[PDB]
RNA sequence: AACUCUUAGCGGUGGAUCACUCGGCUCGUGCGUCGAUGAAGAACGCAGCUAGCUGCGAGAACUAAUGUGAAUUGCAGGACACACAUUGAUCAUCGACCUUUCGAACGCACAUUGCGGCCCCGGGUCCAUCCCGGGGCCACGCCUGUCUGAGGGUCGCC
RNA sequence: UGAAAAUCCGGGGGAGAAGGUGUAAAUCUCGCGCCGGGCCGUACCCAUAUCCGCAGCAGGUCUCCAAGGUGAACAGCCUCU
RNA sequence: CGGGCGCAGAUCUUGGUGGUAGUAGCAAAUAUUCAAACGAGAGCUUUGAAGGCCGAAGUGGAGAAGGGUUCCAUGUGAACAGCAGUUGAACAUGGGUGAGCCGGUCCUAAGGGACGGGCCUACGCCGUUCGGAGGGGAGGGCCC
RNA sequence: CCAUCUAAGGCUAAAUACCGGCACGAGACCGAUAGCGGACAAGUACCGUGAGGGAAAGUUGAAAAGAACUUUGAAGAGAG
RNA sequence: CACGACCUCAGCUCAGACGAGAAGACCCGCUGAAUUUAAGCAUAUUACUAAGCGGAGGAAAAGAAACCAACCGGGAUUCCCCCAGUAGCGGCGAGCGAAGAGGGAAAAGUCCAGCGCCGAAUCCCCGCCCCAGGGCGAGGGACCUGUGGCGUACG
């Protein structure tokens, strides 16, 4: 149940290891209604958190998987794509908003201000 | 009469639970709430009452997913990287 | 009725007759599994630690 | 709790002669 | 352009024109673009109606049917709304400047 | 009534358990400062409609 | 004697006054960002002992990561914490991850945890029907394109 | 002139299906056998102290059951549970 | 030098305290009484006996709406129950509502309210079996 | 006659506003009947069918060292 | 629809997108009162305000003259000072009330349709190849009822 030691192993070993720390949380509620032990209860708090590393794991795997599997898609599922806020996702994009018509690209050609400099 | 002993013939609910403002004012007989609006799309609010106003104006409670905005905004809305592992 | 009698069919290994669900006034539910007569709850309650 | 006052809840009187 | 404009939300209203009439109604057509269709967003003449400013701009007064009820223009035929709407000159002309050395 | 429904009865449960009496070791712990809940209600003196 | 009044001491009742101030008010400055990728708001739930408030969402008084470098605290107590040297207590920051139900709320409805349909998966059934469990879906308006069409509406060829 | 609908059944109808000499189609269980029936409410008060009227307020609040004697009586008076 | 700068009044505002005052009052529906137990403490709790009332359109036994733990056991007698209390609908600690065949769920009654359409500058409103190209079940092997 | 512009299509930064929001600095201001209704489990308790209405409430001491123990009372409450 | 093209109009839980609500101090478009003043009151005033409705952005709106001026002429818009409590409006009563010039802050200008030359030289979708930026396909479309280039009152 440490951070960086659930990342080593795969998928089969870290569920077994999951249910392994449910079935040990279920004993510790057994044991608080049964009237239990002060070195007891207090695991409870400890086997929570223990299930949340281990499940947090599992998450955060599974999800650069598939990040690595529609990387190059056109199409990305709607998690996948980058939540910003609902007005910067709805904004030109930096192909969109450097398209230059011909007209103006002729114009900032020949006609773009130049570095100068007065005497006095 | 008008008084005590009319009061004693109050066993009826008129209003009730909402489901959009959790307050007791979803009318039963007109099927719409008098606080929030429902179930028009939009919720009422007016300006002649700086109170009511303030009772269920954006802050009042929680703001889950708004409170995440304003500490993101805080750093450009950085997404996709990590960082500089030890 | 269904989850329940098939949960305790899997975390303790113990059939089922009837299940009986209750919502306790504190919002809790509240089963009643009774076992099948070849299994004896007072032995199943050993092993699980109720008693 | 209770408010700090509270609301209260006929000689026409006119001699003639 | 308002009843279209709204009966559509995701296309923005660009004009409007006159087609028909009679006694009893009047008929026109209105011009709305899709600001998220490629062929739109892609022509540098055209992106300046998928900006955000532009939402819903036939009902604030901003399509050249519309905007004409506003009164505004150069001369001296349009002095009430010196400073764009008639409300922000009735504003400016109200409101007491209590400078800070009077 | 006898004839609840589901939400009414879910909300009859919360206010049943917020009625409870404020833990003993909460006065010990606060210095006698939180001595009584303040939110403390009757079923005859105050109604939750 | 009592009783009534007056003055002072002391003691009650009561809370003024004074001193204190993690609050307000006012002005100025920098930013100026919500939402169908499910917002604001609301409901319910979450701590060994927890009512409220605050913090969170069945990973529920917080997980991962990074910085910090020895605590949390009411009593416990116990730390895959401490002789960090089985790379870390706490805090801060917060680029990973997670986020129940109602709500624009979206299968149809809601004083109902009511009533449905489609696809897929596992089990009971093993004669693929039916039953249970799990997952993905099914609102309205509109745009582009595909597909399937309709009308002697206008024609072409027979 | 003193309700609608879900739902259920009978008849008319004879389109169809059944096998070629012992069975077949079909059976309104036709005698019996096999499996399943989820979700929500369920305690208590229901009124001279658990509802409403600021309260254990001589007020108000919809119904069911209802004995013996006297008497025309569910009147009044008395009695049993 | 700058003021939110001096109170006896405004049936002034808020808070507090007197005289009246151990005063009015605790007077609707017939009733209590003897002994005992528990207890520091008994007209009032509990048990037994005696004498009475409600007298089956009840002061009885069960529900609907409503209340929401008031239900049940144990403990306490500070506050509250307008006297008291060994008692309680109070306080504290635990416990309690189990359904295929009770009801909701299902049906439409009045009625509400979408859809088409119309209307309103608009949020929206009118209208309800009428009105749109409104038919996504059944059968014969592709028909209807 | 002269002067002036070219209507009924579109875009455009900066000077400008900002009693909402995020994050800051300051005060010839208020000092718990004042200043925001809210210095405190405050839009909370509480009232109304509802729209809405809406409080009171800051301070032991430097450190709880928060009074061991004895004693009267059933106990609050007293004497050392 | 005998077999096709087209026009017009439908269907879908068709492939991919978009709109809804919130907030609303400032901002934009509508709607809109009466207390109050006139020592009464009806126009006026309060006020093109409060409340009501719709729509946005970090600013919005406005904006490159169908302008001002009448001069030796100024030159988009916005803001401040001034013009000015002035011209003027008004039971000419109460009251209301701008603008040019001038001094400052900031300054930036421009694109189509039309006119008609260029073999539609134009665009989207789909299947791809190379390192945000460029090509390919005897793929499917859009479009001649008009895409793109030159070009807009300063010629
Ligand atoms: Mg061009
Ligand atoms: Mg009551
Ligand atoms: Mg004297
Ligand atoms: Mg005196
Ligand atoms: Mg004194
Ligand atoms: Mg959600
Ligand atoms: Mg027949
Ligand atoms: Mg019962
Ligand atoms: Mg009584
Ligand atoms: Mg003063
Ligand atoms: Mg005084
Ligand atoms: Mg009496
Ligand atoms: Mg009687
Ligand atoms: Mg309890
Ligand atoms: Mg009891
Ligand atoms: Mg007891
Ligand atoms: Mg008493
Ligand atoms: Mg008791
Ligand atoms: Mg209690
Ligand atoms: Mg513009
Ligand atoms: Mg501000
Ligand atoms: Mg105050
Ligand atoms: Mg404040
Ligand atoms: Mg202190
Ligand atoms: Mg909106
Ligand atoms: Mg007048
Ligand atoms: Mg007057
Ligand atoms: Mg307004
Ligand atoms: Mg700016
Ligand atoms: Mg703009
Ligand atoms: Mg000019
Ligand atoms: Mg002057
Ligand atoms: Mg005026
Ligand atoms: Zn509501």
């Amino acid at each position: 149940i440490k951070a960086r030691d659930l990342r080593g192993k795969k998928k089969e070993e870290l569920l077994k290891q999951l249910d392994d720390l449910k079935v040990e949380l279920s004993q510790l509620r057994v044991a608080k209604v049964t009237g239990g032990a002060a070195s007891k209860l207090s695991k409870i708090r400890v086997v929570r958190k223990s299930i949340a590393r281990v499940l947090t794991v599992i998450n955060q795997t599974q999800k650069e998987n598939l990040r690595k599997f529609y990387k190059g898609k056109k199409y990305k599922p709607l998690d996948l794509r980058p939540k910003k806020t609902r007005a910067i996702r709805r904004q030109l994009t930096k192909h969109e908003e450097n398209l230059m018509t011909k007209k103006m690209q002729r114009k900032s050609r020949l006609y773009s201000i130049r570095k100068f400099a007065v005497k006095a | 009469t008008k008084g005590t002993s009319s009061f004693g013939k109050r066993r009826n609910k008129t209003h009730t639970l909402c489901r959009r403002c959790g307050s007791k004012a979803y009318h039963l007989q007109k099927s719409t709430c008098g606080k929030c609006g429902y179930p028009a799309k939009r919720k009422r609010k007016y300006n002649w009452s700086a109170k009511a106003k303030r009772r269920s104006t954006t802050g009042t409670g929680r703001m889950r997913h708004m409170k995440v905005v304003f500490r993101r905004f805080r750093n450009g809305f950085r997404e996709g990287t990590v960082p500089k592992p030890r | 009725k269904h989850q329940i009698k098939h949960a305790v069919k899997k975390l303790y290994d113990i059939d089922v007759a009837k299940v009986n669900t209750l919502i306790r006034p504190d919002g809790e539910k509240k089963a009643y599994v009774r076992l099948a007569p070849d299994y004896d709850a007072l032995d199943v309650a050993n092993k699980i630690g109720i008693i | 709790v209770r408010p700090s006052v509270e609301k209260p809840h006929p000689c026409i009187q006119q001699p003639r002669k | 352009e308002e009843r279209a404009g709204r009966h559509c939300g995701g296309l923005r209203v660009l004009n409007s024109y006159w087609v028909g009439e009679d006694s009893t109604y009047k008929f026109f057509e209105v011009i709305l673009i899709d600001t998220f269709h490629k062929a739109i967003r892609r022509n540098p003449d055209t992106q300046w109606i998928t900006k955000a400013v532009h939402k819903h701009r036939e009902m604030r007064g901003l399509t050249s049917a519309g905007k004409k009820s506003r009164g505004l223009g150069k001369g001296h035929k349009f002095h009430l709304t010196i400073g764009g709407s008639r409300r922000a000159a009735w504003k400016r002309r109200n409101t007491l400047q209590l400078h800070r050395y009077r | 009534a006898s004839h609840k429904t589901f939400r009414i009865k879910r909300f009859l449960a919360k206010k049943q358990k917020q009625n409870r009496p404020i833990p003993q070791w909460i006065r010990m712990k606060t210095g006698n400062k939180i001595r009584y809940n303040s939110k403390r209600r009757h079923w005859r003196r105050t109604k939750l409609g």
